[PDB]
């Protein structure tokens, strides 16, 4: 499932601005 | 009229931009109660005023770290913008001061916590719930953009929820005053507009793209473009291919297709009619814009004082103040 793919991506926690 | 509203907003903004207050308080007036967040950006703590007993969210920045990370300009600019703007959904700066080692921005505390945690905990927000938040962002951007301010960092992580369940936008370190184009590569991966990623001169329309990303995530529970790392995320973003959960309404999908539009000549919020194309869109047909601004809409969800039950836990670390002043000239205007 798309949701499953999201989890698998591993970026489910708070995201930082790029630097 | 709304136009007339924006009119006065600009005057008050220009007025306050010239005049920024310095050291309106001191650290000894506050009792630290809990670290609400920490990271590269620094850390925000819940503090209690020793005289009134009122609570605030204090952002602490290590001066040597800010220099090291080359965020002097951004740091001074956030303070400056914060004290100069005034809108119901923009957090307020109430006190600011600095000592030998740190810089402090004491702002309104949002008891409800981070929209991010509630979104992850609940899974996804119903369309009406998503619409209630979205409406607030639309009005906030309408306001900011009228002042030629581009936010540039929209995401659940920066949206706090207050005691009435309404949103308080935080973190203006990337916001910039710009009339036309600007070129700095900045923001958060999942929320970057294609033009930003493509290193092109972009405009305030990147905030509208971001709004689309926000609504999608709120409603789906995950962002429209994801991958293991930024590089791969950028590939998907520029390709512009988006797929919507089957539970997404026809109206919501239409709105998103117009928000997550690579073609800047077609992206909503960037056309001749401006924010009106968004406000008048089918998905917002039932939205009472005036009532939202006036905070007369009962929030769909509403997470004593000093309570931090809505924030995550972080190990409490010392607030070290050095004996020698550090980076005095760099932050003289703070
Ligand atoms: C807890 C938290 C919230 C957001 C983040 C992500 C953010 N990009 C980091 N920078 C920030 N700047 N001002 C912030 C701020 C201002 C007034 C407030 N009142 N109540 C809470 C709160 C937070 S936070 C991290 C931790």
């Amino acid at each position: 499932t798309t949701y499953a793919d999201f989890i698998a991506s591993g970026r489910t926690g708070r995201r930082n601005a790029i630097h | 009229s709304v136009k007339e509203f924006l009119a006065k907003a600009k005057e008050d903004f220009l007025k306050k931009w010239e005049s920024p207050a310095q050291n309106t308080a001191h650290l000894d007036q506050f009792e630290r109660i809990k670290t609400l967040g920490t990271g590269s950006f620094g850390r925000v703590m819940l503090v209690k005023h020793k005289e009134t007993g009122n609570h605030y969210a204090m952002k602490i920045l290590d001066k040597q770290k800010v220099v090291k990370l080359k965020q002097i300009e951004h740091t001074l600019n956030e303070k400056r913008i914060l004290q100069a703007v005034n809108f119901p959904f923009l957090v307020k700066l109430e006190f600011s001061f600095k000592d030998n080692s740190n810089l402090y921005m004491v702002m309104e505390y949002a008891p409800g916590g981070e929209m991010f945690s509630h979104l992850r905990r609940i899974g996804r927000f119903s369309e009406p719930h998503a619409r209630f938040y979205a409406a607030q962002i639309v009005l906030t951007f309408e306001y900011l953009h009228s002042l030629d301010l581009i936010y540039r960092d929209l995401k659940p992580e920066n949206l706090m929820i207050d005691q009435q369940g309404y949103i308080k936008v935080t973190d203006f370190g990337f916001a910039k005053r710009v009339k036309g184009r600007t070129w700095t590569l900045c923001g958060t991966p999942e929320y970057l507009a294609p033009e930003i990623i493509l290193s092109k001169g972009y405009n305030k329309a990147v905030d509208w793209w971001a709004l689309g990303v926000l609504i999608y995530e709120m409603a789906a529970g995950y962002p429209p473009f994801f991958a293991d790392q930024p590089i791969q995320i950028y590939e998907k973003i520029v390709s512009g291919k988006v797929r919507f959960p089957s539970h997404f309404s026809s109206d919501l999908k239409d709105l998103l297709r117009n928000l997550l539009q690579v073609d800047l000549t077609k992206r909503f919020g960037n056309l001749k009619n401006g924010v009106n194309d968004i406000k008048n869109h089918k998905w917002f047909a039932t939205t009472d814009w005036i009532a939202i601004y006036q905070r007369k809409v009962e929030a769909p969800f509403i997470p004593g004082p000093g309570d931090t039950s809505n924030f995550d836990d972080y190990e409490e670390e010392e607030i070290r103040v050095s004996i020698n002043e550090k980076c005095g000239k760099e932050f003289s205007e703070f």
